[PDB]
């Protein structure tokens, strides 16, 4: 939000209607009276903001006219106030951020959505033997991290645009922070395992418990132990809120209201009274 | 089947049915066992595959009677013996099974398969899809911080203006029209009260013009797509789309019990009700999204009244197969049929045999 | 675009290479070809985008169109002053 | 020269009793040029054929005045014998395919050019010898518009 | 490469058919007597409501 | 309805060996700088709208 008082209107229509009030102004007390200057005044100053303030009628049978059509210029100006207002509110978009890797932002990176990964990690391996991903790569070995901790921190403080690691480890990172979201879906499946030396005597024992413990339960039910789901969601489907900035702005007129009251009020009327 | 095969009473006024259909008989056991039970009539059976069975018997002088099937559905090797319509073949109960056999491996080791006569994949079918706003309360279009300051801030003025006016204007009645101009509803009193009135005005179209953007810049939910989607491979989840339906003892049963366990062990809450019975649950609200072969459920989504939506359709698909007719263990009847769905693949007549049973009739703007 | 004209291949004048890559070129538009080859080096984020970021009402363009046909609809009054008196007396 | 009538770039309208088709003037008032055109037979679908003289003027037609005003030509003009433009189909039992419609009366012998928007692509450039384009486009589909109801 | 095709070129180098079209371009920057005035004004604040609504979505317009 | 999804172009035809190949093919070239081709767009193809 901004200039809550002055984004619309604060400009050369903005003063218009501040004299266009006081030409009909004059020009009533002197179209009743010349076949109560201040019954005009306060009436067409009052009729265009729709207060409760009765005052004088146009006395002139043919000043009624005029009177029944500035109501509708103060009908129609407020109108197109409120029309533009939300057409600045409505195309303030927040965020476009990114799809998966196909997007324009991912193929050039002029400098916009630095992207880095673990160094000497598979993935990095991955991005050197696809043929396509070369000005991909190019960009990436430039500059990485070191460490996964190391790189989910730099993200969260914003000295990292975009961060490329395992599905597994990630999904377990936002739902538990919440202050991240994974982008979309995986575009590229694989696995886990345990690692032995070649022709080692355990080879066929060792993967022999793994199957077993799948069809038994045990492997399936331990991920609730160490895997949750909580406190964070989709939510945040509102792309605004006011502040309490341009509200202060139009709740700064009204203190200005108050200290012209008290300020004229307790300096005028000891000079008006005593004369 | 719903569109592959129909079966209804025949005809209320003759006993038989409407011509170009068939009687069958059914055996339904729904009853209690004191004595017998003889549930054998004589329905009438309409649809795609009886065509198939009436265009074979004009052509080798086939003669047959039609039985259904006792229990649910199709089966699988379980347990050591099977159970469902391919005992009937192996426990010498018949000799053949027609209608909607997907083939697969599992089951040619023990009975042998013909040529398939269609083109089928498996797809997921979800609710319908509606166009629903989501303003929790109408006092949204402003944070709560905001109400508390203007429902506040809004009373300073009232104590303030009295006491300007004081030094008339009764002090309970200068606090009821403090409320009512800024509802619109009604130089020691102007003053103040006109740029008073003024503030209404400021933030009233405000909050006309913000509710404008809220109605906006909102959306739906995406209607999810296929099997790799963020909902499903996430199986740890008590209310999203909660439903992997995927009838017992189907064929599709078997296919998510070849490599990963995360959705077996979801896919328990399967409803027995065979197709129908299970499938307006999705439209009830009840089931969220049921999984089965695209080739029923295209039919049940454009020719059912309303809009119910199927995912992606000929590109959201997953281990493509079709269905053909069985030949049992030793039995060399394959040459004949052979020779009828490749004549029947020539002749043109798989369109013509389509488009009286399988059309999109109305579908959704 | 002005004076449209397209990129090319310059050969030798008069040469036997002309007729062989000019049925080739010919081959590779007339078949979509070239649309995969365009859309992998020709390519901009913003392509497809468009969103003023406002046109702020603080300007005397509709409201001044307004504010003339108030000081019209004003001279009616003058003029109905005189004709009402007039013809009442 | 061979034509075909396309509505923005050749039109077709039948002549004057006089023989000669009426002028007309622009909406700057300029003298807008026309050509005398021999050819169909002013009845498409319901009779064998017979010829009779026309006028044509339009897009193609401009610019062959303008083309052969530079080249000193001497030029004649007249339509195409059925409508269609021209593709490679097998005549009734034959052995081989053959050139159909406009561009079968040019490989013929029966005309030496074709001013008609004529495109451009491989199964054409065989065996024929194109210019360098002096029109792009594309191709789009065209449909019924839809009422704004009230 | 980026060869663009016009008179004087083509005059001494033969060409090829054009593969990327191209030109000039110009880039700058960005009671009964009172129920029908009842009536009226029932139709007043719908004017309104229509005339803003109109206006709003006008102005939204790129 | 909406944009174009395939791109060609126009183009006058004659015979093998011709001799009004190489010169027509200027001529064609030679009335798009002078604008030429601009004026015949704004003659009877635009300037006519609904
Ligand atoms: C294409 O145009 C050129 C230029 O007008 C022609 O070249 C002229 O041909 C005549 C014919 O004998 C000669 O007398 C001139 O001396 C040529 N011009 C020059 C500058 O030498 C050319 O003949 C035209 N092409 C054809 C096929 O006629
Ligand atoms: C054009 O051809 C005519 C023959 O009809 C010839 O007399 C004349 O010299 C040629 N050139 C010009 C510029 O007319």
């Amino acid at each position: 939000t901004l200039d809550s008082f002055m984004q619309p209107f604060q400009s050369t229509l903005w003063l218009l209607v501040g004299l266009s009030v006081h030409v009909v102004a004059v020009m009533l007390y002197l179209l009743d009276r010349f076949s109560t200057l201040s019954s005009a005044m306060w009436f067409s100053w009052g009729v265009l903001l729709n207060s409760g303030i009765g005052e004088g009628a146009p006395r002139s049978f043919s000043a009624r006219i005029l009177g029944m059509v500035w109501a509708g210029f103060a009908m129609i100006i407020v109108a197109s106030y409120t029309a533009n207002l939300a057409a600045f509110l409505v195309l303030d978009r927040p965020e476009e951020r990114i799809t998966g890797i196909n997007d324009p932002r991912l193929r050039n990176p002029s400098d916009k959505f630095i992207y880095a990964t673990v160094k000497q990690s598979s993935v990095d391996i991955y991005f050197r033997r696809q043929v396509e991903l070369s000005t991909m790569y190019r960009h990436m070995e430039k500059h990485n991290y070191e460490s996964a901790a190391e790189a989910i921190q730099a993200v969260r403080d914003n000295k990292l645009h975009a961060f490329i690691w395992d599905s597994a480890v990630l999904e377990f990172e936002a739902s538990q922070k919440c202050d991240l979201v994974t982008t979309g879906e995986l575009f590229f499946r694989s696995g886990f395992g345990i690692g032995m030396r070649k022709d080692s005597p355990w080879k066929q024992n060792v993967s022999l418990s793994i199957l077993k413990s799948h069809e038994n339960g045990f492997m399936e039910d331990l991920d609730k132990t160490w895997v949750r789901y909580q406190e964070c969601d989709s939510r945040s489907n509102a792309p605004a809120t006011l502040t309490f900035e341009n509200m202060a702005g139009v709740f700064m007129l009204v203190a200005g209201g108050i200290v012209a009251g008290i300020f004229l009020i307790f300096i005028e009327i000891a000079y008006k009274r005593h004369k | 089947e719903r569109p592959f095969v129909i079966v209804e009473s025949p005809d209320p006024g003759t006993g038989g049915c409407v011509p170009n259909t068939v009687p069958c008989r059914r055996q339904s056991n729904h009853t209690f066992s004191s004595g017998d039970v003889a549930p054998y009539t004589k329905l009438c059976c309409k649809g795609f595959c009886i065509d198939i069975l009436k265009k074979l018997a004009r052509v080798v002088k086939f003669s047959y009677d039609l039985y259904l099937v006792t229990n649910g559905k199709h089966g699988k090797r379980v347990r050591g013996v099977w159970n469902g319509m391919i005992g009937e073949v192996y426990y010498k109960r018949a000799d053949m099974a027609i209608g909607s056999l997907t083939i697969n491996e599992e089951r040619s080791e023990i009975v042998d398969f013909s040529v398939p006569f269609v083109e089928t994949g498996i797809s997921v079918m979800v609710a319908r899809s509606n166009g629903t706003v989501s303003p929790s309360a109408f006092l949204e279009p402003y944070s709560p911080a905001v109400w508390v300051m203007m429902f506040v801030m809004c009373l300073t003025v009232v104590a303030i203006t009295v006491f300007m006016f004081e030094y008339a204007f009764t002090i309970g009645k200068s606090v009821w029209l403090l409320w009512a101009l800024v509802f619109n509803n009604s130089t020691t009193s102007k003053i103040m009260v006109l740029v008073w009135a003024f503030f209404a005005v400021i933030f009233l179209a405000s909050y006309t013009a913000n509710l404008a953007a809220f109605m906006i810049q909102e959306q739906y939910i995406d209607t999810v797509s296929g099997l790799s989607d963020k909902k499903f491979q996430r199986p740890q989840d008590q209310y999203p789309p909660f439903r992997f339906g995927t009838v017992p003892n189907g064929s599709t049963e078997r296919n998510i019990r070849s490599n990963y366990r995360d959705m077996h062990t979801h896919m328990v809450k399967f409803n027995q009700r065979s197709v129908e019975d299970a499938l307006t649950s999705l439209k009830m609200g009840k089931l969220d999204a049921f999984i089965y072969d695209a080739a029923v459920l295209n039919y049940m989504a454009g020719k059912d009244e309303g809009c119910k939506l199927v995912t992606i359709g000929s590109g959201k698909v997953f281990a493509t197969t079709g269905y053909g007719i069985a030949m049992q263990k030793d039995s060399h009847w394959k040459r004949a049929i052979d020779l009828a769905l490749l004549q029947f693949l020539g002749d043109g007549e798989t369109q013509k045999l389509e488009t009286v049973w399988l059309s999109g009739i109305c579908q959704n703007e | 675009v002005f004076a449209t004209t397209g990129y090319g291949i310059a050969m030798q004048k008069d040469s036997h290479w002309k007729r062989a890559i000019d049925l080739a070129l010919l081959q590779f538009l007339g078949d979509g070809e070239t649309q995969k080859l365009e859309t992998v080096w020709l390519s901009g984020i913003c392509q497809n985008e468009k969103n003023e970021v406002m046109s702020s009402k603080l300007d005397i363009d509709n409201m001044a169109g307004v504010f003339y046909m108030l000081l019209v609809a004003m001279g009616l009054a003058l003029l109905v002053f005189a004709w009402e008196h007039l013809v009442y007396w | 020269i061979v034509t075909i009538h396309q509505e923005p770039f050749v039109y077709v309208k039948p002549t004057l009793s006089d023989g000669t088709c009426k002028e007309e003037f622009t909406v700057n008032g300029d003298p807008v040029k026309k050509v005398i055109c021999t050819g169909p037979n002013d009845t498409s679908p319901g009779s064998p054929r017979h010829t009779v003289p026309q006028c044509c003027y339009g897009f193609c037609i401009d610019l062959l005045i303008k083309l052969a005003r530079t080249m000193n030509f001497t030029y004649e003009v007249h339509l195409v014998a059925d409508g269609k433009f021209g593709t490679q189909e097998r005549v009734n039992n034959s052995n081989k395919k053959e050139w159909n419609g406009m561009m079968g009366e040019l490989l013929s012998g029966q005309a030496d050019m074709i001013v008609a928007p004529l495109t451009i692509n491989n199964e054409r450039a065989q065996y024929i010898e194109f210019s360098k384009p002096f029109k792009y486009q594309g191709l789009t589909i065209l449909v019924k518009k839809e009422i704004p109801r009230s």
